[PDB]
């Protein structure tokens, strides 16, 4: 078995600006993280990783 | 405003709770023992491939002890590995007596400390105890101290 | 009359983005002076106020000493020439330690752990004239017609 | 005493970053004419603005 | 009758105070029986325990390498001249990295980025004989009959 | 106390404004080509489309023949460099005959009925190099550091 991980950063000014203008940024960053995780799983299934055997 | 000390002095573990950094996205080629220096042989997809220190290499970090990742007793080929890149850590040594405080250490083959007269690099931190008819020393690892030769 | 499914991959980096969450340090008590600064380029410190404490920074020029790299921010930056910049007389986010994605002008991958040499414009070059103490951290990718490199920085 | 000597307003949202205000002006003239005249002068107006951070 | 309103500004710093919160590193030690150490002055290490690494520190003397700078903390006493000091027997807090306000006895403001030279007693001097890795940070202030200067401290 | 009342006079003219209601003619089937035109300055025609009918105009340059003067419009103009201009690739009004106020670089009042000499950049200036067939209409005033002159234009 193996494990995955990633993260992102955000600031108070950006949070307030998103809440004011109607479009946030944390939602987009979380969507990007989830999509990256899913593509990593698919790439692991179909292409493997020689150093990880 | 002070820094706490850490309890068990075994090789391969951290000795203080000062500023430290652990690079956990790595894989091993060959076998590595806890408390030895490692070098970076290549990079694949944001992952660093590490091996035990040869002659002529530049050390990058020190293998770190974990009780879930390494159930055998050492790090095995094809395993995800923890490497300490910044902080104070207990290292295996072949020396006989403690060197001068804040001197410059030198690494023999296999990632063991054998010199205390280097020009630049990691420094001795003042800890010197005994393990298994051999000794353990305390090293202070810094991030950009050793630079790969062009 | 048979279905099909396709696959596409996101890009990895972007000019001025922090590479990861390692031990880092950001100075936000600096102010841009005498021009503008491009996100993803080194900056230099002209002078530091003795009493007020705000540092004065500007773009890198020949014969100077680099201090840090401006990073990305969706709130503090200003949009111009189809990219994010820092205008004159505005707070800037300089990076003094950590891994950062910088612009590059080279054509080949660099060696891990080697020293970084910059150009007179603050952009990475394999044979630049300005020598630093920062290192290459291994990352080497390319956006759309933009070449980036992942660089480890420590305090000056 | 800076907050007491000068007026204090409340018009900016906590997320706005710049503000702008306008000004207007005009021109023109007149002349003494006769019954058959095809040379009356004209008039026009202007506009200007300033900024703050 | 005309009403009046006055104004007065605070001081910037105190001797030995931490300047800002940029990635500091403070450790505890024990003071050697010989001599007192002034808060805001450099210290030296004479012996470190082998079991764990606890260190014994005393005031700096000629021909020795400094370790850190004494800072304000909970344990600290008053001397005859109302100077704030660390006693011979007790615990001491020492900063090894970061920005700190440290005593100076020179007369002209130092330049940013240059090295810091100390005197025999462990205070800043523009032309001292002790060479150190620490750097000037640009802050230069004057408490009542006291000079202070801001120093960047690198881990040894 | 005794009250007071004041008096003020409006300005006379503006750059690129129709002087009066004489017999005029304004061509609007032109398009700006390769650059932008300042309101109140002369223009030139580079090419007239035979089948489409539009006329390509641009700023006057040395060794050419001027065709008209752009006039003011609050709808078909764009604010740029604190002035009002005609941007690239758009419709433009060009006055081909009549009285109009234009920018000037001269320093003395002109003589009624004399010939008009234009400078290389398309602004009226005595002792200039480019010769025209227009006339001065007896108008000379300044609007807050901007010199304006009144010119009568006969159609080419």
């Amino acid at each position: 078995v193996f494990r995955l991980g990633n993260a992102y950063l955000i600031s108070i000014d950006e949070i307030k600006a998103g809440q004011a203008t109607g479009r946030p940024l944390s939602t987009r960053k979380a969507s990007a993280c989830q999509l990256a995780h899913d593509q990593l799983v698919n790439r692991l299934v179909f292409k493997g990783s020689a150093p990880h055997k | 405003y002070e820094n706490l000390f850490l309890r068990p002095a075994c090789p391969g573990n951290i000795s203080d709770t000062s500023t430290y950094n652990i690079d956990g996205a790595c894989v091993a080629q060959g076998d590595i023992g806890f408390g030895s220096a490692v070098q970076v042989v290549g990079i694949v997809d944001g992952v660093k491939v590490v091996a035990a220190l040869p002659d002529g290499g530049t050390p990058y970090g020190i293998a770190f002890r974990s009780q879930y990742e390494h159930l055998s007793g050492k790090i095995l080929d094809g395993e995800v590995c923890n490497v300490v890149s910044h902080g104070r850590v207990w290292t295996l040594t072949s020396l006989g007596e403690a060197p001068s405080l804040f001197s410059k250490l030198q690494f023999g083959s296999g990632g063991v400390v054998t010199g205390g007269s280097g020009s630049a690099g990691w420094t001795f931190a003042g800890g010197f105890v005994k393990h298994e008819d051999g000794y353990i020393i305390e090293v202070q690892v810094k991030q950009n101290a050793f630079i790969a030769p062009p | 009359q048979i279905n099909a499914s396709y696959q596409r991959d996101m890009a990895i980096a972007l000019p001025g983005m922090v590479a990861d969450t390692s031990k880092y340090n950001i100075d936000g008590a600096c102010v841009v002076n005498e021009g503008d600064v491009l996100v993803g380029a080194a900056v230099q410190v002209v002078q530091a106020q003795a009493v007020d404490g705000h540092k004065l920074v500007k773009a890198l020029t020949t014969g100077t000493t680099p201090y840090g790299v401006a990073i990305r921010s969706h709130w503090q930056t200003v949009n111009a020439q189809n990219q994010m910049i820092y205008e004159d007389g505005g707070a800037i986010n300089v990076m003094t330690s950590g891994r950062v994605w910088m612009l590059s002008k080279s054509t080949e991958a660099p060696t891990f752990g080697s020293a970084v040499k910059l150009d007179v414009d603050g952009q990475e070059k394999s044979d630049g004239t300005i020598e630093t103490t920062w290192t290459y951290a291994g990352g080497w990718t390319k956006y759309k017609d933009i070449q980036l490199v992942e660089v480890q920085l420590h305090q000056l | 005493s800076a907050l007491r000597v000068f007026p204090v307003t409340t018009e900016l949202s906590p997320t706005d970053k710049t503000f702008e205000y306008m000004t207007f002006d005009k021109v023109g003239t007149a002349q003494i004419i006769a019954d058959y005249t095809d040379d009356l002068p004209l008039v026009d107006a202007l506009g200007t603005s300033e900024f703050g951070k």
